[PDB]
């Protein structure tokens, strides 16, 4: 039930193009965080409705490697969200 | 420029939020006003809404939505929103079908 494919489609110095595969179930949003890998810095949140399987990140640093994790909410009744998938990307 | 797939030309608010209305978020157009050309908006679909943005013109000439933003060309200001909203609702995607 998880979201599959998490990966960079393209990038900029300071910005990505994201994608992944959805579930086959209704998603009712993703949440999407960023933020530098092993990095003791804030991770920033941001949501994607749940019919969209594309998303951008903006305001990025350059030479920085990042984590970005996509958690899928498949429930309206409890908001647990999926097991996080996972990528890592150096601008 | 009407060669672009996003440039309309003269088309209406209205017929600009028709235009988008099998859209997703991200579909977008630039449109011209059909009575007076040279006053040009992005329309731009977000949650099944459409946001009308008037493209501004600066004092030296150069075309923006947000101050901070300013270009000399109208595809170097629509490429910039494709990549970062800037001001927009959202990023700027997917053409509206002619």
């Amino acid at each position: 039930d998880v979201p599959t494919k998490l990966e960079v489609v393209a990038a900029t110095p300071t910005s990505l193009l994201i994608s992944w595969d959805a579930p086959a179930v209704t998603v009712v949003h993703y949440v999407i965080t960023y933020g530098e890998t092993g990095g003791n810095s804030p991770v920033q949140e941001f949501t994607v409705p749940g019919s969209k399987s594309t998303a951008t990140i903006s305001g990025l640093s350059p030479g920085v490697d990042y984590t970005i994790t996509v958690y899928a909410l498949l429930s309206s009744s409890h908001w647990v969200y999926e097991s996080p998938i996972s990528i890592n990307y150096r601008t | 420029l009407e060669k672009h797939s996003w440039y309309h030309g003269p088309v209406s608010r209205n017929a600009a939020e028709y235009l988008l209305s099998s859209g997703i978020n991200g579909s977008f157009l630039v449109r011209e006003s059909e009575s007076s050309p040279g006053q040009r908006s992005i329309s731009l679909r977000y949650e099944g809404r459409v946001y009308h943005y008037r493209i501004n013109t600066a004092s030296d000439g150069k075309l923006y939505v947000s101050s901070e933003s300013r270009f000399n060309t109208l595809a170097e200001l629509v490429h910039h929103h494709s990549t970062v909203a800037d001001g927009l609702i959202t990023t700027l995607h997917y053409p509206a079908p002619k």
